[PDB]
């Protein structure tokens, strides 16, 4: 028996009981996350915990077949994700403290509060009361006052725990044989391709560097144009020629500039291209939002929902008196279980919301035939690029006019177009360099670039000298202010957002091109494209077989993440921002500050 | 020379064959314990089958679907098993696969098709019937036709696992992971008188005559005459040293018929 054999073996088992316990501990969240209950959640966590305690024995086991020995890729993929986690390396103390400091940092976002100067019994908590003020108010002293006091009562108290959080994480990457905490986060994109050389974690950094370079010209362009109009917006606050204070950016960290359209709308006659009272007159439900979705999938050859998908879902939130989790959310529960859990309402932002889960349970019902270690997407970010690509097929103004929810009589002059590039900016480009940030801050952190007396000064000069924004008060070492987002207090990765932005604009133009579309490529939509449907299923079936470098170069031709098919995305919205840009100053200065 | 006739023989049989207490039996056996029923000395109406769009696979391979009720066979073995909706195409000659190597398997001249139709409404329950099992592995592939009822253990690394494993059939779950049961007959070439046949009736012999005949499904056109040849009691046809069929026992009334040629010599049409 070679040890490929034995290989075999051991993974089928895996396969039969993970299929078991999985579908198992799945439908214990749908029934929890469907009928709040403290009964339901004492469920939910016994199937969770038999589920991890299987998968960590089965872990520990996997590690007896050398992968070098191992000749078929598919059973040394396997082999590898199983090797690569399931054994925590730090002891029992260790382990403990660092489920207490999680908990901990968890615990203090969510109770987090903001108490007014003048009156310290009126407060206000993160959702909504504190978001809302960033999101909606233009007042620069009350956001001052929300941005400062998130950051002194959040960041301080993470403060001590986050230090001890990366000794922690660093300690723990370093068992699995990884270099720090942000080396053993890039494995994600690490390939072993047969052919010669493939991808590695450096290999990595240095892609998303020079993709920052690269994006830097629209991005400098953008922050400009921002600039100015932030200028019109709040005067004697703003530098022509410095950064943007963090807290006028919309949001508590300015992760999106969404929430600026409003003021840099850039024709404010023109409207939008909002369909909820078309919906709503025509008499749609959540049934023909998901019946109009499928319709739209099965134009391109994708297979149809299945009988399952529409007698399990909720589509809707229940009225019967049971407590729901609102947050959209396609499930793949295993077994051939494809469910969706979201408050479907009659708008535009839930029929594009429904295209992008329905997008995820079509590459869910695809790696199906795949083995369960590799039912995932290629990488962190292909998945979330899928049903990105799938919300920008569908959102074009044709498919609406072809639906009737647009009318025929709409005319898609310059103006709408450019009006409908700078929001698509204002949510993608300017969080590229925010995500390209936070992401190298968070490397040089664990790696120890950065040591623990310079956290905040250097997170002050990177913000300033990559994103262009500067703090609005001076900030000692007492300060966490990084700590002070949801990811990095809960400890989840963010450069999956940047590919997953290069990955979608990449699948976006090779489709378009597929499907013989000739003009601009925003205005582009795969429906009715069976070649286009034909290779995107292709893409979407092999899930993790095969290096998603390959994959990336079976449908899109090229094997190397590439920001030009983003660039040419954007080339309208460039060129206007370029003539925009001749009287104003493109680029800022890292030396001044509000405070000073 | 055009038949002017049909000649068409059974033997004399009037018991309907017992399909229905195997279709609709209350209870399937597992793939690894699959149930064999034999069918013999019976009249096989197929009616009750074909005609029913209950069935989603119907595959006959070496036979005709149309023609079964036509063709009479030695014995008919009914086989019975539940297996998963993505596994039924396991169930064909050639193929290979977890049901074809530890629990179950077709010849390659396999004669007779499967029957498989959904049952999760009878096999499925909402928090999943566990009593249905299959064996991930055995030692070696198994004979065709062979039967593994042992329950033994056999080894995954260091741990010792049961070779048989519980199939998990939820209601929740999809077509390709729903619970399926399937029956397939298996058919026996003629080497002994025919004991399950169609439900048509005898019609009367025609000699010396161009007929066209079929005598226990073998179908065919010649004159039919009094032969002299003597056949065993196990022998229904006989065949010349061009190992052509020239001789057929009457299944009614047990006599031996020669086969001739409507025409001898070359005829040209003016
Ligand atoms: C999957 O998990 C379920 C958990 O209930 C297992 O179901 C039980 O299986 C044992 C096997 O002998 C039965 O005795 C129990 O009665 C079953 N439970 C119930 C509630 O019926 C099942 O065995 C597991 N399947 C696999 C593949 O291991």
């Amino acid at each position: 028996s070679t040890t490929e054999d034995e290989a075999k073996k051991f993974l089928n088992d895996f396969n039969s009981e993970a299929e078991n316990l999985t579908y198992q501990s799945s439908l214990a969240s749908w029934d929890y996350n469907t009928n709040i209950s403290d009964e339901n959640v004492q469920k939910m966590d016994e199937a969770g915990a038999k589920w991890s305690a299987f998968y960590e024995e089965q872990s520990k086991i996997a590690k007896n077949y050398p992968l070098e020995e191992i000749q078929t890729d598919i059973v040394k993929r396997q082999l590898q994700i199983l090797q690569q986690s399931g054994s925590p390396v730090l002891s029992e103390d260790k382990s403990k403290r660092l489920n207490s400091i999680l908990n901990a940092m968890s615990t203090i976002y969510s109770t987090g509060k903001v108490c007014k100067p003048n009156n310290p019994q009126e407060c206000l908590l993160l959702e909504p009361g504190l978001d809302n003020i960033m999101g909606t108010s233009k007042d620069y002293h009350e956001r001052l006052w929300a941005w400062e006091g998130w950051r002194a009562e959040v960041g301080k108290q993470l403060r001590p725990l986050y230090e001890e959080y990366v000794v922690l994480k660093n300690e723990m990457a370093r068992g699995y044989h990884y270099e720090d905490y942000g080396d053993y986060w890039r494995r994600d994109y690490e390939t072993e391709e047969s052919s010669g050389p493939g991808y590695s974690r450096d290999q990595l950094m240095k892609d998303v560097d020079r993709i920052f370079t690269e994006i830097k010209p629209l991005y400098e362009h953008l922050h400009a144009y921002v600039r100015a109009k932030l200028m019109d917006t709040y005067p004697l606050h703003i530098s022509p020629t410095g950064c943007l204070p963090a807290h006028l950016l919309g949001d508590m960290w300015g992760r999106f500039w969404t929430n600026l359209y409003p003021l840099t709308v850039p024709f404010g006659q023109k409207p939008n291209i909002d369909v909820t009272d078309e919906m709503v007159k025509q008499g749609w439900d959540a049934n023909r939002i998901f019946k109009e979705a499928e319709k739209f999938f099965v134009s391109v050859g994708l297979p149809n929902m299945t009988e399952g998908f529409w007698n399990n879902s909720m589509l809707t939130e229940p009225g019967d008196g049971r407590k729901v989790v609102c947050h959209p959310t396609a499930w793949d529960l295993g077994k051939g279980d494809f469910r969706i859990k979201m408050c479907t309402k009659v708008t535009m932002e839930d029929f594009l919301t429904a295209h992008h889960e329905m997008g995820h349970i079509q590459y869910d019902m695809a790696y199906a035939s795949q083995p369960y270690l590799l039912r995932n997407g290629a990488n962190e970010g292909f998945h979330e690029a899928v049903g990105e690509v799938m919300s920008l097929s569908v959102a074009t103004p044709k498919h609406l006019k072809t639906m009737g929810l647009l009318s025929p009589d709409f005319r898609e002059d310059d103006e709408t177009e450019i009006n409908f590039l700078l929001k698509q900016a204002l949510n993608i480009v300017g969080t590229l360099p925010f995500t390209y940030m936070l992401e190298k801050w968070r490397w040089m952190v664990f790696k120890g670039e950065i040591p623990k007396e310079e956290w905040m000064k250097k997170w002050w000069e990177m913000r300033r000298e990559i994103v262009g924004v500067v703090e609005p008060v001076p900030h000692d070492e007492t300060y966490c202010d990084p700590a002070s987002l949801f990811h990095v207090a809960n400890d989840y990765s963010f450069i999956r957002y940047y590919t997953r932005t290069i990955f979608e604009f990449q699948f976006h133009e090779a489709l378009c091109r597929i499907a013989q579309h000739n003009g601009p490529l925003h205005k582009c939509d795969i429906s009715n494209s069976t070649d286009a449907g034909k290779k995107l299923h292709q893409m979407l079936s092999v899930g993790k077989s095969q290096a998603w470098t390959k994959t990336l170069e079976d449908i899109v031709g090229s094997r190397n993440m590439d920001v030009g098919p983003l660039l040419r995305y954007f080339e309208p919205l460039y060129t206007w921002l370029q003539e925009q840009n001749r009287k104003s100053y493109v680029g800022w200065n890292t030396d001044w500050s509000p405070y000073s | 020379v055009q038949p002017q006739d049909t000649v068409v023989r059974f033997p004399n049989i009037t018991n309907l064959c017992p399909f229905s207490e195997v279709f609709n039996a209350t209870t399937f056996a597992s793939v690894y314990a699959w149930n064999r029923k034999r069918i013999s000395n019976c009249v096989a109406d197929y009616s009750v089958l074909y005609n029913s769009t209950s069935f989603s696979t119907f595959q006959c391979y070496g036979v005709s679907s149309t023609k079964l009720n036509d063709l009479c066979f030695t014995n008919v073995y009914a086989d019975s098993f539940v297996v998963r909706g993505d596994e039924v195409r396991q169930i064909a000659p050639g193929q290979t696969g977890v049901i074809a190597d530890y629990n179950y398997k077709l010849p390659d001249d396999f004669t007779g098709c499967v029957l498989a139709w959904n049952s999760r409404n009878q096999d499925a329950s909402t928090s999943g019937n566990f009593n249905y099992y299959y064996r991930i592995w055995r030692s070696e592939k198994l004979r065709p036709f062979e039967r593994d009822i042992a329950h033994y253990d056999y080894q995954v690394g260091t741990q010792f696992k049961s070779s048989l494993k519980n199939y998990g059939f939820y209601s929740s779950a999809g077509d390709s992971h729903q619970p399926y049961r399937v029956v397939v007959l298996s058919f026996e070439l003629l080497n002994a008188p025919a004991t399950v046949c169609g439900p048509k009736q005898s019609t009367e012999l025609i000699k010396n005559k161009c007929v066209n005949f079929n005598f226990n499904g073998l179908t065919g056109t010649g004159v039919l005459t009094d032969s002299n040849k003597k056949f065993q009691s196990f022998q229904q046809f006989g065949r010349d040293v061009s190992d052509f069929t020239d001789s057929v026992k009457d299944p009614k009334t047990l006599e031996v018929l020669d086969i001739t040629p409507c025409s001898y010599g070359g005829v040209s049409v003016i």
